[PDB]
């Protein structure tokens, strides 16, 4: 039983969701608010990514999966500012297609943006654990990591546009999105999840080698700082959305809906924060801005 | 007495400081004055050579115009093809710091030398097919810095013991030894004839060199600081010579003087190789700016650029037919302009 | 170092003593070669790309 | 720097034999190896081929698919693997070494080769001169003509000459037109272009009366000429 | 062409062995070693197994190049560059040398002559980012010779003890005010001990931490 039959009205209204015909208080503060991070995400971004190619010097492969998050974030502020201008009464003029469209594109872009996060902490545990001093480098694994990202992405962002979402069974499915389903979301969560427990692994098994090996001949304080506003930045810009989506899939009854909308809003936050963490400590490529 | 000779001495170099004044007519810049210009001499990078892992200090073109040699410090001696590209041998080193190579005139053998104070000599005409080392000449008591083949039994080495020799490859033995310089010698230059040979060295001067005899023809200063590339004109008849003072200075053997200065208030680091055209219409300088420049060797006007490297440009050689102009680098990268 | 000045002095006359030629004919030699082997220089005139080995 | 080769000897038909050539004296790691038959009365004929470090491997067309060849560059054997030999297969197999990089000199050392006796688009190199008489202190010339032009575009052409004494393995001469070989007196030289190609010998003796024979190497599989004695 | 196509094949034959090569060579450490005639880097050799002289020598599976450049006697300023991008540069000063004189000058001390090539080092252009171990050899003739002798005769300026732990502690941070890149590279000074054969660990101990502080550079993490 399949019904791509009901417009969005009947998704809705099946949900705890309400369409918000008129324009509101909150609705007013929260489109502000979005927008004001949307133009700070895209404007932050595209800086970083034209200082990384225009400098010779930041033509390494760190620096390459740091313009590869730049621009994954900058994929997230357009997919953010699309969402806008489709809240409110807006998402009224809305249909299947397009919905599917504007949450597909958030899709994609937060996943891509976490598995750089990702792929530059296993980075940092490679160029640290090595025992070498100069290591003439390639440009092959940074690649090859680039596309599985972006494939990934991509993938994760497509699968509910085709095949995994409750246009099959409205009585099993999400209640803030009204068709992904609780298994996609789950899958989202606990994926999101796990990729920050690996994070927080690497990130500690680097601080304890170095610990253990330089403090045998200050370092701990700048690595500890580095390392503690990096995990910071991800907790407190996506534990809550992700314990929500969880609270979503599991707790009927739980009113999660209301802090939804400001939930997100702090998970674009992250995208927001990220050129900033990954460039405050590099003087040189701080100052190349201009 | 020391006085007695020194106040003769002073003496000495009055009269050849008087007589080169009085054979100093007229300036080549004033001779030159009306000669049509070279025109802007656009090069473009047609080959690069790869394959070297660190950096680049020598290169030396064979005769044949096709082949070369490079060695850098990842102690790999590379005999090249610059048509395609691709390696014909890759000559394992002893040591792994060399400073100077030479392809021989007949292509039979390849010769490197640096830290190790030894002129290592390989063979590559051999029956087994690879290369071996045939001889290592070990008489000098500081780095070696050039060596250039006469025959394939003659190889004349500059050394940084103040001193050149002409050696006999099948004794190894100096058949001859050159001293008078009172600095390190940096490089040496055959004449084309292969009866003279100038060293500069870094008492900021060079001596022309006589290959049979043993003894020093004239001297030359003019420069300020240490001299770090030399070549001669392709007529035999001048030279010229790359310092640290950012200057390149074409000197004639038969007038004993300085003809032109090749410096512009723009470049301020030190030349590091310099070679001539076929022609010898234009002097290439290599300096440590990381570029190349190509001068007017009749006007000395900077006409043309060569900007393709990370880092210096250690050594620049022309072919013999004057088709192609390659540069090495400390970037690891042989680049074949034309 | 009473050797070392000895050896230098006959060195220098040695220098002192040879054919000086004047600069103005020198400088017209050097001419007179670049322009007689100017047409055979490829740097110098750039050649088609069918006879550039490269 | 001698080759030797084990292995020939008599076989019925249908039967599998492995011929192994031990490489001595000589960096038998970085050398391109052949494999040439000669028949008991006819010529030279190639079969097989393996680059340095076993990166390509050919062969002809009467043995493709029949033949396995493989070298061992630890132990410096080179080794054959004949399958279902058939009648036509009755040859002196030589090995031959070949090193390829600009300007070398490739099949200049031929080994001894083993005597088999079986018990019961591709380029023809033709030249018609069989028991040429000639005398010595005389001058002799030896014409060749391909089915293709040899010359490549970068100007060589790869046609490259031979030398059988009565009883010896073949010795090369001339490795490419206008050059001449290691260890072979100046008499011998050979001027040509694209398809005619001659080898004048200036004077000889009784040391070089034998047969000729030409090859091209511009394209695999290397088919080899009819011999040319010299008839003392 | 038959024969060009086999030629590269050499040539990819050729660049394999470079790059195994390149490969084998970047996992070795490459340390340049330098001093005084009389430092001890003799005596140092010794404990870690013409013309440039190397040695190698294998620590808790680190391999180890050391470039003794003592027997050049040539000018530096036309040679040294050809060092730069060792991991470390080994300097060894003789403790026993505040109260001597080299044997050609009249009244330049051995120890002020060992800051003269300390200053030129440290501060060299090539070596702007190169870590430096500086090995104080002879300690215990240092501690005799204090005894009966001042320091006073060497530095002229000192408010201190003759007594074995402030004399000596007084000369290592002299050393040590040599470089102006204060925070680009960490010199690691040891005094050399003979039995406990620490002085190879004191150097894999200092080679971790220049290898450990780069590649927390070259990551970013720093
Ligand atoms: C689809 C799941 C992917 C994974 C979770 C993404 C996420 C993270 C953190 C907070 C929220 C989410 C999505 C929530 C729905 C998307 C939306 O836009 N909701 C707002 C909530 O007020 C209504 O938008 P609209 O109905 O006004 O168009």
């Amino acid at each position: 039983q399949c019904f791509y039959n009901e417009s969005i009205a009947f998704f809705y209204n099946r949900s705890g969701k309400h369409l918000a015909t008129e324009w509101n208080t909150v609705s007013k503060l929260v489109m502000g608010l979005g927008i004001t991070v949307c133009i700070f995400i895209m404007l932050a971004n595209l800086l970083v990514m034209v200082a990384i190619y225009v400098n010779r010097r930041f033509h390494f492969p760190i620096y390459y999966l740091m313009a590869n998050l730049a621009a994954a974030d900058f994929f997230a502020g357009l997919a953010y500012f699309y969402l806008m201008f489709n809240t409110g009464p807006n998402t009224r003029r809305l249909t299947v297609s397009t919905w599917l469209l504007r949450q597909g594109l958030i899709d994609t872009s937060l996943t891509a943006s976490v598995a750089n996060l990702l792929a530059i902490a296993i980075e940092r545990h490679i160029t640290v654990f090595r025992m070498q001093l100069h290591t003439r480098m390639s440009n092959r694994r940074v690649v090859v990591v680039i596309v599985v990202i972006w494939t990934m992405a991509i993938v994760m962002g497509a699968i509910p546009s085709v095949g995994w979402n409750c246009i099959c069974d409205i009585e099993n499915c999400s209640n803030m999105a009204p068709l992904y389903s609780d298994s996609y979301l789950v899958f989202w969560a606990i994926f999101n999840l796990v990729t920050f427990v690996v994070m927080v692994v690497l990130y500690a098994h680097i601080f304890g080698y170095v610990r253990q090996r330089t403090m045998r001949m200050d370092t701990m304080m700048s690595l500890l700082k580095t390392v503690v506003i990096v995990l910071g930045a991800f907790i407190i810009c996506w534990t809550p959305g992700l314990v929500l989506l969880l609270l979503d899939v599991c707790c009927p009854q739980c009113d999660v809906l209301a802090y939804e909308k400001f939930f997100l809003l702090l998970a674009e936050f992250n995208s927001a924060m990220n050129p900033i963490i990954y460039s405050y400590r590099d003087k040189e490529m701080s100052a190349t801005f201009r | 007495e020391l006085d007695q000779l020194r106040q003769e001495a002073e003496q000495l170099k009055n009269q050849i400081r008087d007589a080169r004044k009085a054979c100093a007519d007229a300036t080549l810049s004033q001779i030159t004055n009306n000669i049509d210009p070279v025109g802007r001499i656009q090069m473009r990078t047609r080959r690069t050579l790869r394959g070297h892992l660190a950096k680049i200090y020598a290169m030396h073109w064979g005769t044949d115009s096709r082949l070369l040699v490079s060695a850098s410090q990842d102690g790999k001696l590379i005999i090249w093809d610059s048509y395609t590209t691709n390696k014909v041998h890759a000559i394992p080193l002893r040591s792994s710091w060399v400073m100077t190579c030479a392809y021989a005139p007949s292509g039979n053998y390849v010769a490197c030398g640096g830290l190790d104070n030894i002129c290592s000599i390989y063979n590559l005409k051999t029956r087994e097919g690879n290369v071996r080392v045939s001889r290592e000449l070990a008489g000098h008591t500081g780095y070696l810095s050039c060596c250039r083949f006469l025959d394939d039994n003659q190889i004349v080495t500059s050394s940084g013991d103040t001193t050149c020799a002409l050696w006999d490859i099948e004794t190894g033995q100096q058949t001859t030894t050159f001293t008078g310089h009172t600095g390190d010698v940096m490089s040496l230059s055959l004449a084309p004839d292969t009866r003279l040979f100038v060293s500069g060295a870094c008492d900021a001067s060079a001596k022309l060199w006589d290959v049979r005899e043993g003894m020093c023809r004239q001297t030359f200063t003019g420069h300020e600081s240490d001299i770090n590339a030399i070549c001669f004109f392709p007529n035999g008849n001048a030279f010229a010579t790359g310092s640290d003072d950012a200057t390149c200075r074409l000197f004639d053997l038969r007038a004993d003087q300085e003809l032109m200065t090749y410096s512009h208030d723009n470049i301020i680091c030190g030349i590091t190789s310099v070679s001539f055209s076929k022609s010898g219409r234009l002097l290439l300088a290599g300096y440590d700016d990381f570029n190349c420049n190509v001068w007017d060797a009749l006007k000395a006007d900077r006409a043309g650029v060569l900007a393709g490297h990370d880092n210096r440009v250690s050594c620049l050689g022309v072919t013999d037919d004057g088709m192609a102009v390659a540069t090495g680098s400390w970037d690891s990268f042989l680049k074949i302009w034309n | 170092s009473i050797a070392q000045a000895r050896k230098l002095v006959e060195q220098l006359k040695m220098e002192a003593n040879i054919d000086r030629i004047k600069v103005s004919k020198a400088a017209a030699d050097l001419m007179a070669y670049c322009e007689a082997h100017a047409k055979e220089d490829p740097l110098l005139t750039p050649v088609p790309a069918s006879e550039n080995p490269f | 720097v001698q080759l030797v080769e084990s292995g020939g000897g008599l076989v019925q038909p249908g039967g599998s034999r492995k011929l192994s050539c031990s490489a001595s004296g000589f960096a038998f790691s970085s050398f391109g190896m052949h494999w040439v038959r000669q028949a008991p009365e006819k010529g030279l004929e190639w079969v097989a081929y393996i680059s340095s470090g076993s990166g390509t491997i050919y062969y002809a067309d009467t043995v493709k698919g029949r033949f396995t060849i493989s070298r061992d560059d630890p132990k410096n054997t080179l080794f054959l693997q004949m399958t279902s030999l058939r009648s036509e297969d009755t040859a002196m197999y030589y090995c031959v070494r070949s090193i390829y990089y600009y300007g070398s000199s490739p099949f200049d050392f031929w080994g001894q080769g083993t005597t088999l006796t079986v018990s019961s688009s591709d380029i023809v190199m033709t030249q018609a001169t069989s028991s040429v008489p000639v005398t010595p202190g005389e001058s002799v010339s030896i014409s060749c003509r391909s089915s293709k032009s040899l010359l490549h575009s970068n100007g060589n052409t790869y046609l490259y000459w031979f030398l059988q004494r009565p009883g010896q393995s073949p010795q090369l001469l001339i490795y490419r037109m206008s050059n001449l070989a290691s260890g072979v007196p100046d008499r011998f030289s050979g001027s040509g272009s694209g398809t005619a190609f001659t080898l004048t010998i200036s004077r000889l003796e009784a040391e070089d009366v034998g047969v000729y024979y030409c090859m091209q190497h511009l394209e695999y599989p290397l088919t080899f000429g009819a011999g040319t004695k010299l008839e003392l | 062409s038959a024969e060009d196509k086999a030629a590269v094949e050499r040539s990819k034959m050729i660049d394999r062995n470079l790059r195994e090569d390149g490969e084998k060579a970047a996992r070795e450490v490459k340390l340049l070693l330098l001093g005084a005639g009389e430092s001890g880097k003799s005596t140092i050799v010794k404990q870690m197994k013409t013309g440039i002289v190397e040695t190698h020598f294998t620590f808790k599976d680190l391999h180890f190049k050391m470039f003794d450049v003592g027997g050049q006697r040539s000018e530096r300023k036309k040679w040294i560059h050809c060092f730069e991008g060792v991991t470390a540069i080994i300097f060894c000063v003789a403790l026993s040398d505040y109260d001597l004189v080299l044997a050609e000058d009249e009244e330049m001390n051995r120890m002020h002559e060992s800051m003269k090539l300390f200053d030129s080092i440290c501060n060299n252009k090539w070596f702007t980012d190169t870590s430096i171990i500086l090995f104080l050899n002879k300690k215990d003739l240092f501690e005799e010779k204090i005894k009966k002798s001042p320091l006073t005769i060497c530095y002229p300026e000192y408010a201190g003890s003759n007594t074995y732990e402030e004399a000596a502690a007084y000369i290592q941070c002299q050393f040590e005010d040599l470089n102006k890149r204060k925070d680009t590279k960490e010199i690691y000074t040891h005094f050399t001990c003979a039995t406990d054969t620490k002085n190879v660990q004191f150097v894999f101990d200092a080679v971790t931490d220049v290898i450990i502080k780069n590649n927390l550079k070259d990551c970013g993490l720093f």
